[PDB]
């Protein structure tokens, strides 16, 4: 049940990328032929099963362009040149990120060039107020949909998203409890309440009146 | 309400070929499409459910694929017993709509 | 083991009424959702009605509301379909099918199908 | 009482060797044990007589076809159950993590959806999945009774979830409800069951296959939270239909994904694991069981097995991780316990169970009582009929791929005895390694019996002494008696033709003794006994 190829002049089982009679085949390091998307000399190509397109055989790299692919629940996108797209990509005005190691769309929190991003269960980029593992985070849409720290609008008013190790062995971006204290970020001051939410109006603190927009 | 159109009403093939029946939906159904096989003078038998996996006892030649509005049912090796009707139907909404029909005939 | 036998065949005047039946054995009843289908010869298959496990919610399309109905009796393992106002367009092979429901009655595929009741209406 | 039994009983104190004409064997350390005790042992096999002869050292082997067939069935069941293997419990659903002492199970929305997708497989494959020759429970699906052996039905426990309080304004559009005030999870307003939403076939099941894996069945309540996670709205075409079934069955009391002001979904899933006891009712047949391996102590300690005792032939593969077990008994019962997972070092490599070499002195201390047997790290509780003096409990372990060690334990007499099996020539070749493995196990029985039933139904009977490694094997081939004696590698004696009747073989310490009846010059009237 395992297909192999041996060379006609040396009888050696090929264990990598192999070009046979003008067609391309990929093999595992034990010589067993495999079906999937693998890295070759040109790049990433799809090795389809037999007769998917243009009467091919098993293991042949085929012309697969401008459509998605899903082997084990994964997401592979192939460009016009029948090669898998890596890096950032806009597909139907939605943003997906495929790794340079293999063309896998990210599905959760991930570190992309020393920055944290959140993708949904099918790889679409998401914005707004998002929780991750019972801790409330924020991903600002105004600056390339990345993770931020500061004060932003949540579901029950504004909350403070602290940096790393700010209050009670904190983590970065986490909404924290901050009860009746003062803060400033870039010359702009904020005042919070008993329920750790920032307040807005003609508020008086220690007998001195303040106003917030 | 929802309608669902199949491509070819009649098609023919020989033993040993591969046949890809294509079904198209009016709107998005999201992998909620099933595949049947009605023998003449017999009840239909379900083959593919959730548009990707096969029923218990269905042979390995019946492979289904598709997500969105384009669903293909493929047979890896046509035999004598693999010559019957083939139906598609969405189940993403209460007015269930079935396919028109596709009879797999023998090329003689 | 699993069988679905149905006995409602006949010929009726247009504008009349008829009642179908569908017995079941091999599997426990009131656990699986049932439905009726209408296999026309000239046209495609037409799902006509469906009911849930305990007979709570019944679903019809626009051409079936206030025309047909399903009553289910769980004690005798039967499934009915009472018809009315057959306007010479219901000549089809009525079949009894078993859905993969859980409780509510939701759109699904069918596990097993009935053999068919050849019902036609004419003058 | 002593007055009554002394008047009733008569004692002869005059020095006589024989009175009831046996073939007497007064050579063994000057003891008059010859046949005046051994006829009572060989006629009806008393358990106290066997236990009190074990303190002298006498192992009288049994050549009865019922014992040989029982040993053959025991070694066949043990061989099959040892041959096929199975993974650990919570691979498909379970293995929860202990985070802040609350046992969180699933961390995210798609993991919760995949858990309910796995639980929806009881509608597809039934409440008991089938391999080629084994009935298997689904993972994290609790069944509480399994009276299915008698009247073909099982019963389900509780797997309910916490309810929900009221919301302000509820409208449904596109199968996603848009709230105006997000409702809250209440620990009061009692829980909502899931098994009322799954319609499980539980009254007509098929048990053609006689090997069953016992369930991982504690009753639990799923505490759960709700986060934002605004990335899923097209996930509804999945096994979310079970969640929608719970939503529609309990109207206003459960909502798994809503749109109050933001997107919301189930995020976590925290079980409770209250106590559950499973009352398995057995029947006449020969059902075999495999106890599951659970790697979490907080789920492992909330389980108990309560096997009934109808007149069959049952086996149970004990796992390395102990489960509390209660055994009900009756008159006719044959209980088998496979301790192969107990006498080997157990490691988890890729989710399965791989057995190590051996464990030193794991069976040196066998606490045998009238109603409780403790072996290794497991306690087995016996009840119902704990006063029968004609019932044995068998312990099986595979010392090799061919030779099996069977320990014959009687509860009320508090005795254990050793037997062997496998091919005769292989056992003679590997006898040194077999006794080395037994000494590694730590058993102190000096004489080991050996009953075998080879292919084409020819029986072997044996007796192996552990000290100095002497063996006697007597077997019948081609309608004649063959008798072999081994000094552990060499055939020191061999009678290919052995004309004798009523052959009985026993050892004392290292002294083999063979007795019977001989006819002088093939004359029936010239009958001479011999030892």
């Amino acid at each position: 049940g395992k297909k192999y190829y041996f060379n006609t002049n040396t009888a050696i089982a090929s264990t990598g990328y192999t070009i046979i009679n003008g067609k391309h085949f990929y093999f595992n390091t034990d010589g067993i032929m495999q079906i999937g998307v693998f890295k070759g000399p040109n790049g990433f190509e799809y090795f389809a099963p037999a007769n998917t397109d243009a009467n091919n055989i098993e293991g042949q790299a085929i012309l697969y362009q401008n459509e998605f692919l899903t082997l084990n629940g994964k997401k592979y996108y192939f460009g016009s040149d029948s090669k898998a797209v890596t890096g950032w990509r806009i597909i139907n005005n939605k943003k997906y990120y495929f790794n340079p190691n293999n063309a896998i769309a990210a599905i959760h929190l991930c570190t992309i060039n020393n920055d944290k991003y959140y993708f949904s269960y099918d790889g679409i980029l998401q914005n707004g107020y998002i929780t991750i593992e019972r801790n409330n985070f924020y991903f600002d849409a105004n600056n390339e949909s990345k993770m931020v720290t500061g004060v932003f609008k949540g579901p029950n008013g504004f909350e403070y998203f602290a940096p790393a190790n700010t209050h009670n062995n904190n983590i970065e971006g986490q909404a924290i409890v901050y009860q009746n204290k003062f803060l400033t970020l870039n010359g702009k001051k904020y005042y919070f309440d008993n329920d750790s939410k920032a307040v807005t109006g003609w508020q008086t603190i220690d007998g001195k009146k303040y106003y917030f927009n | 309400d929802i309608v669902m159109t199949q491509s070819h009403k009649f098609m023919s093939t020989s033993i040993g070929d591969r046949v890809s029946i294509t079904c198209k939906a009016s709107q998005d159904v999201g992998t909620a499409v099933a595949w049947y096989q009605q023998k003449p003078g017999q009840s239909p038998k379900l083959l593919i459910y959730w548009a990707s996996t096969r029923h218990t006892g269905v042979p390995d030649r019946f492979t289904g694929s598709g997500s969105g509005t384009y669903f293909t049912l493929s047979i890896s090796n046509v035999q004598s017993e693999d010559l019957a009707d083939y139906f598609c139907q969405q189940y993403s909404s209460y007015p269930l709509t079935f396919g028109a029909g596709t009879k797999l005939e023998l090329k003689r | 083991e699993v069988k679905l036998v149905e006995s409602g065949g006949g010929l009726v005047k247009p504008g009349g009424s008829l009642k179908l039946s569908c017995a079941a054995s091999g599997f426990t009843f009131s656990n699986y959702a049932m439905s009726w289908v209408r296999q026309t010869p000239e046209k495609r298959l037409e799902w006509v009605a469906a009911i849930n496990g305990n007979g709570a919610k019944i679903y019809y399309p626009d051409t079936v509301k206030d025309r047909f109905t399903i009553s289910r009796d769980n004690a005798k393992n039967t499934l009915y379909l009472q018809m009315s106002s057959l306007r010479s367009e219901d000549t089809a092979l009525y079949s009894c099918a078993r859905q993969y429901g859980f409780y509510a009655g939701s759109p699904y595929y069918f596990d097993y199908w009935g053999l068919g009741t050849t019902l036609t209406v004419s003058s | 009482n002593l007055i009554s039994n002394a008047v009733n009983d008569t004692i002869n104190v005059l020095p006589t060797i024989t009175e009831g004409i046996p073939i007497v064997s007064t050579i063994l350390d000057g003891i008059n044990l010859g046949a005046a005790i051994k006829e009572l042992l060989d006629e009806h096999d008393p358990l106290l007589k066997k236990e009190l002869e074990a303190k002298v050292g006498v192992l009288a082997i049994n050549m009865s076809l019922s014992i040989a067939a029982t040993v053959a069935s025991i070694v066949g069941i043990g061989a099959e159950v040892t041959i096929f293997l199975l993974p650990i419990a919570g691979i498909s659903a379970g293995i929860p993590s202990l985070v802040n002492n609350e046992l969180i199970l699933h961390d995210k929305a798609t993991s919760v959806v995949n858990y309910f997708n796995h639980l929806s497989e009881s509608k597809k494959y039934g409440p008991l999945k089938t391999e080629d020759d084994k009935i298997l429970v689904p993972i994290d699906d609790l069944v509480i009774s399994e009276i299915d052996f008698n009247n073909n039905s099982i019963k389900l426990g509780t797997c309910n979830i916490l309810a929900m309080e009221g919301g302000s304004g509820h409208t449904v559009t596109g199968n996603i409800d848009h709230f105006f005030s997000s409702p809250s999870i209440s620990s009061h307003i009692p829980s909502l069951s899931i098994y009322s939403a799954i319609g499980i076939e539980t009254e007509n099941l098929d048990f053609s296959k006689k090997i069953m894996m016992l369930p991982n069945a504690p009753s639990r309540v799923f505490w759960w939270e709700t986060g934002a996670v605004p990335g899923l709205r097209s996930l509804e075409n999945d096994g979310t239909r079970l969640l929608d079934s719970i939503r529609d069955l309990y109207p206003g009391k459960f909502y798994w994904r809503f749109y109050a002001f933001f997107d919301y979904a189930i995020t976590t899933l925290k079980p409770v694991y209250e106590d559950t006891n499973i009352k398995i009712k057995l029947d006449k047949d020969t059902r075999n069981f495999i106890m599951p391996t659970i790697t979490t102590n907080e789920i492992r300690n909330k389980l108990s097995y309560s096997f009934d005792g109808a007149g069959g032939t049952y086996s149970l593969l004990l796992s390395s991780y102990p489960i509390s077990t209660n055994i009900n008994l009756s008159k006719d019962d044959l209980w088998i316990f496979n301790i192969d997972n107990e006498v080997r070092e157990i490691s988890i490599e890729n989710g399965t169970i791989k057995k190590g070499k051996l464990i030193k002195d794991v069976l040196s201390k066998i606490d045998i009582n009238k109603n409780k047997l403790i072996i290794g790290n497991q306690t087995i509780d016996f009840s119902g009929d704990i006063d029968n003096k004609d019932r044995y409990i068998f312990l099986t372990c595979e010392l090799d791929d061919k030779i099996s060690l069977i320990i014959e334990i009687n509860l009320v007499a508090k005795s254990y005895s050793l037997l062997l099996s496998g091919d005769k020539n292989y056992l003679i070749s590997n006898l040194s390694n077999i006794i080395e493995k037994i000494n590694t196990l730590g058993l102190d029985s000096k004489n080991i019996a050996y009953n075998y039933t080879d292919e084409s139904n020819n029986k072997y009977f044996g007796a192996i002494s552990k000290t100095s490694q002497k063996s006697i094997i007597h077997y019948k081939k081609d309608s004649k008696n063959i008798l072999e004696f081994y000094n552990d590698s060499t055939l020191e004696f061999n009678s290919k033709d052995f004309i004798a009747e009523d052959i009985n073989v026993f050892m004392k310490d290292d002294i083999n003794t063979i007795t019977g009846k001989y006819y002088v010059d093939n004359n029936t009237d010239k009958s001479i006994d011999f030892s």
